[PDB]
RNA sequence: CCGGCCGGGAACUCAAAGGAGACUGCCAGUGAUAAACUGGAGGAAGGUGGGGAUGACGUCAAGUCAUCAUGGCCCUUACGACCAGGGCUACACACGUGCUACAAUGGCGCAUACAAAGAGAAGCGACCUCGCGAGAGCAAGCGGACCUCAUAAAGUGCGUCGUAGUCCGGAUUGGAGUCUGCAACUCGACUCCAUGAAGUCGGAAUCGCUAGUAAUCGUGGAUCAGAAUGCCACGGUGAAUAC
RNA sequence: AAGAACCUUACCUGGUCUUGACAUCCACGGAAGUUUUCAGAGAUGAGAAUGUGCCUUCGGGAACCGUGAGACAGGUGCUGC
């Protein structure tokens, strides 16, 4: 399920991360004046994929958007499982 | 408490008189865990009403607190017709609690502005007999003399 | 032995230097009515620090460490309770039956899942 | 003045390999400061257990990064030549400083 | 609905940790992408050679994974050319240099994977779960387990209403944390629907 | 409010907005884009939010500059 | 001391009159106070003219009073002279800052009307 | 350098590994010569020490085919898929949760204290300078008991406010820094300077809590370019009453 | 929902489908890619410049890209009774 989303997302972060984030970001310090703004028309005409706000961090096995965590990596359920079944180191359940 | 009551905690003696009757009045007035504030209230007070007095301090609330305690106090036990009043004894702690609740709340009745002043108003009105804590502790011996059910 | 700060209270560590003298309460180089001295409650926390009864000739430079003041005072009442059982144990009976050389374990208990506090629940609409 | 920061999840892997370290130092014979412990990162995580409608019933994990410093006095080259895969625990991360 | 796994319980206490490995938190989620991908692998790939555990050690630079299997040959293949092909694959998909151990797992049926895919394969081919389960308790009680608990649920015997039917044997204590209880289970993909299979197994207080 | 590094203004609303004062003969200008300051090179034209299927033409003014192109077109509407 | 409005000081302080009159803030007042430096709540008996000039033109070097009417009857008038929603979703009263006004912003719809 | 800062020391707080201790163990009474109950000595802890994780056979055909997997059914030049924009943010009213309060046990102004937990590599950002300010520039130390986030807040010592709609804070378009520049119009917050409404302690009813709890006071996390008074943790003072 | 300005994100306008945003083959051509112009609200096109390196027992094999028919996709569509 939800293959437009996970393409979608591969498609931001290629176009984030890998195209730009150079381009991007000294047109990021170009745009904040330093002593109409060609820096602002040209970081428009820069596709808005492009932006690191785009990415919505999304689950690895699944990708449900909501109850990600970034250290594991997956989603809520999915952490669960692999923390339940021993595949994720040192996961021991919390009890103080 | 179906099983068992809890006896309660030891109270510290106020580190001025060495009283916990004091020290009792101090965390029955206290509001959001204020003791400096109760304490320091109670400290003006205590001084205000022994040199209007002419006593000392501890004295001064002893008299006080002697008059808002009440001797007979009604207990809902609902023995005639399914909702009766019935009036029983009331063991010394209870006795001194109610006089120091009756006067916190004198005190916050009192329309005086500053708590430490009006404090010391209405104990030299319980020492008098005059003040609202004593009203009620009237009230309470009213309502057990007008309903009065077993001795 | 040189009388010295142990035991705590709350989150408290008690560091006194506590010796034979006139007792005025040091902190940090400073004196008590330069930091709390004509605060209210400093009596009370100060009551604690006296209630071991061999203060009455003991000098006191107290620097107590971590926690809160009510905390601090039963880490120095401790220390001194635990001092004094280091200097002599035949007092040690008589601070147990006044009940000093007891340590209060009372702690913050924690906050709860589905819960705003330790024991408080949201209110609950019976509809 | 071997400065080396030894990492795990487990403290019985922490436990034998700073043992290991600590022997091997004992083999070469230097002066070997004692292994201090460094606090636990209790990295906790709060995860919802129910697919679909839940906020009171949830459970909690933790990873818990254990880490000793050993701070050998004196290094030397012959436990330079001894250090190929000394540790061989793939629990434990190592970490060195000069 | 309401029961903690038995692993997750006896994590830290009694159960050991099926990946061992350390990395920060920038690569954590990536190595353990790179654990789900080979474990996931071989798991769909020799589902045929009965594998019980896969554990997965990386010190870092390498991978060291431990297959526990009760048949070591299918594992191994002739001359060591289907483990070296899993080698070659499992290199390719962790991106390290990779190594392959074979470790076996002795009586069979007291492995709780083991016997959650043989029901598992029975209910696909249609032999009866009551049969399936009996079989199974009756053989952990023979090789000598203190208990055995097996659960099966849903859609069994081709019935519209899903039922879940438990048969016990011998002490399967959960709440007892210091006992090591081995749980696994499994998913027979029926012609109705999914049949699936939880099988705990009791073998002593640790 | 908003930033002071620079005035933000969509490009091809800028090159579409000097294009129609260059030639001085113009339709409404039609723009999806609703988050444009506008510029003192705007007064003179009418120029379209995108309110639904329907138009909403503005004849910008002397006053209407500070303000986005959206806050004067209605995307909800009520009773 | 009466500047373009309806409020005095009448022994106490310049400032509550001063934002009371509308079109100003209290940025005005924590000036005028800057500027005094002394305790305004004195009796306002020799009300000294240095602070009424100093009112007066700090008040004009600042947005004047009398504006606040000003910016809003111009905001709803060019807005309902041009045809335009955004002076008459102002006139209509409810909140267009941002906020919710599902049930909350009784204070723009008064008393509760069922 | 009167900062442990510097030699030293490991004596203590600590940090974190392994043990010990708390078992009705001893004594007395009650009870059947049992279980147990009630007190006492010892002791930091006393009789589940406190809290937590742990949720039995089952029940509601409770919830999820929107986490996934999956049987049957349906769309498949659309019921797939991409972009701009919009909605999830509206509003006659009604309740459910929480926050700010109606002040004087409180504000407001100067000075002075005492914590714990956590995070950090596109990340945390000191010191200095410029700004009323949000912040800007320069920018060390840091993948961590160092460095940074981060001189906590109630507590205060003196004053002043002694009906004040009070710093209790509501209210459109501005005057602004900052985030991402698809972009702060419909739509973030922040000292915002924006006119200081209401409420002078609250009817029937109703809710949460037997001890560090209630009440109050502040702090950090996760989601995350930003965007909490919600959720997830942490500390301070500290109740009253159980007949 | 442990983050609604876009994204997320399904409901309103333009653009696209026998390989679709997303994998597998079968057939043909091209390295992959980098930098630009113009139209347009924009994945959409229409154009330009440099890279045929990686190699095949070269009877040419690459991760790959573009296109074509089929199988095939795909669905945050319905039934948790």
């Amino acid at each position: 399920a939800k293959q437009s989303m996970k393409a979608r997302e591969v498609k931001r972060v290629a176009l984030a991360d890998k195209y730009f984030a150079k381009r991007a970001e000294l047109k990021a310090i170009i745009s904040d004046v330093n002593a109409r703004w060609n820096a602002v028309l040209k970081l428009q005409t820069l596709p808005r994929d492009s932006s690191p706000s785009r990415q919505r961090n999304r689950c690895r096995q699944t990708g449900r958007p909501h109850g990600f965590l970034r250290k594991f990596g997956l989603s809520r359920i999915k952490v669960r499982e692999a923390a339940m079944r021993g595949e994720i180191p040192g996961l021991k359940k919390a009890s103080w | 408490p179906r099983r068992r009551v809890i006896g309660q905690r030891k109270i510290l003696p106020d580190p001025k008189f060495g009283s916990e009757l004091l020290a009792k009045f101090v965390n029955i007035l206290m509001v959001d865990g204020k003791k400096s504030t109760a304490e320091s209230i109670v400290y003006s007070a205590l001084e205000t009403l022994a040199q209007r007095s002419g006593k000392s301090e501890l004295e001064a609330f002893e008299v006080a607190l002697e008059n808002v305690r009440p001797t007979v106090e009604v207990k809902s036990r609902r023995v005639g017709g399914s909702t009766y009043q019935v009036p029983v004894e009331v063991r010394p702690v209870r006795r001194n609690a109610l006089a120091m609740r009756w006067i916190v709340e004198a005190a916050r009745k009192r329309g005086d502005k500053s708590m430490a002043l009006r404090l010391a108003n209405e104990l030299s009105d319980a020492a008098e007999n005059k003040g609202t804590a004593v009203k009620k502790r009237e009230d309470v011996h009213r309502m057990a003399e007008a309903n009065k059910a077993f001795a | 032995n040189q009388y010295y700060g142990t035991g705590r209270r709350k989150s408290s560590a008690a560091r006194v230097f506590i010796k034979p003298g006139n007792g005025k309460i040091v902190i940090n180089q400073r004196s008590l009515e330069q930091y709390f001295g004509r605060e209210t409650a400093r009596m009370v926390v100060r009551q604690p620090l006296e209630l071991v009864d061999m203060v009455e000739k003991l000098d006191l430079y107290i620097t107590v460490k971590g926690g809160g003041i009510s905390g601090q005072a039963g880490a120095i009442r401790h220390g001194i309770t635990r001092a004094l059982m280091e200097y002599d144990e035949s007092l040690r009976s008589e601070l147990r039956k006044a009940g000093f050389v007891t340590r209060d374990a009372r702690q913050v208990e924690r906050k709860k899942v589905g819960l705003r506090k330790a024991r408080r629940r949201p209110q609950f609409s019976k509809r | 003045r071997i400065r080396i920061r030894l990492k795990a999840f487990d403290h019985r892997l922490i436990d034998q390999a700073t043992a290991e370290i600590v022997e091997t130092a004992k083999r070469t014979g230097a002066q070997v400061r004692g292994p201090i412990p460094l606090p636990t990162r209790k990295e906790r995580f709060t995860v919802l257990i129910s697919p679909h409608v839940n906020k009171d019933a949830r459970d909690q994990y933790e990873i818990r990064t254990h880490l000793r410093l050993v701070d050998i006095v004196e290094p030397t080259e012959k436990t330079v030549d001894a250090l190929m895969r000394l540790d061989l625990a793939a629990g434990v991360d190592v970490q060195i400083s000069l | 609905g309401q029961k903690v796994h038995p692993n997750g319980i006896r994590l830290g206490i009694v159960k050991p940790w099926n990946s061992t490995w350390f990395a920060n938190t920038k690569e954590f989620a990536d190595n353990l992408d790179s654990d789900f991908k080979v474990r996931q692998y071989l798991t769909k790939e020799l589902a045929k050679a009965s594998v019980s555990r896969i554990v997965i050690e990386r010190p870092a630079k390498s991978i060291r994974v431990t297959i526990h299997t009760a048949r070591p040959g299918i594992v191994i293949g002739k001359k060591g050319e289907d483990v070296e092909k899993l080698r070659k694959v499992v290199a390719d998909i962790a991106g390290v240099p990779a190594q392959i151990n074979i470790a076996e797992v002795r009586k069979p049926e007291l492995d709780a994977k083991l016997v959650a895919d043989s029901i598992t394969s029975q209910l696909e081919r249609r032999v009866m779960f009551r049969r399936a389960m009996k079989r199974a308790v009756q053989n952990a009680m023979r090789l000598g387990a203190k208990g055995i608990k097996v659960e099966v649920s849903g859609r069994l015997g081709g019935a519209e209403i899903a039922r879940t039917e438990w048969y016990r044997e011998g002490r399967v204590p959960l709440h007892t944390l210091r006992a090591d209880i081995d749980y696994n289970t499994s998913e027979a993909h029926t012609t109705y629907g999914v049949i699936g299979v939880k099988v705990w197994i009791f073998k002593g207080e640790i | 409010r908003s930033l002071k590094k620079g005035p933000f203004i969509d490009l091809h609303l800028l090159k579409k907005v000097e294009k129609a004062v260059e030639s001085g003969d113009k339709k409404p200008l039609r723009t999806w884009s609703r988050r444009s300051t506008i510029f003192p090179n705007m007064i003179g034209l009418t120029i379209a939010v995108h309110n639904g299927r329907q138009h909403v033409p503005v004849f910008v003014t002397d006053e209407m500059v500070g303000h986005k192109l959206g806050e004067f077109a209605p995307t909800r509407t009520y009773r | 001391a009466r500047i373009a409005g309806i409020n005095i000081p009448d022994h106490k302080h310049a400032v509550i009159a001063l934002t009371s009159i509308y079109g100003v803030g209290k940025t005005r007042s924590k000036a005028i106070l800057a500027a005094a430096g002394i305790a305004e709540d004195v009796k306002i008996s020799e009300l000294s003219e240095g602070q009424i000039d100093t009112l007066r033109d700090e008040v004009a070097k600042f947005v004047v009073e009398g504006d606040l009417r000003r910016e809003i009857s111009m905001s709803i008038k060019r807005l309902m002279d041009l045809g335009c929603y955004r002076g008459l979703r102002h006139r209509r009263g409810l909140p267009v800052r941002g906020q919710r006004t599902k049930t909350n912003a009784r204070t723009r719809k008064g008393p509760r009307k069922p």
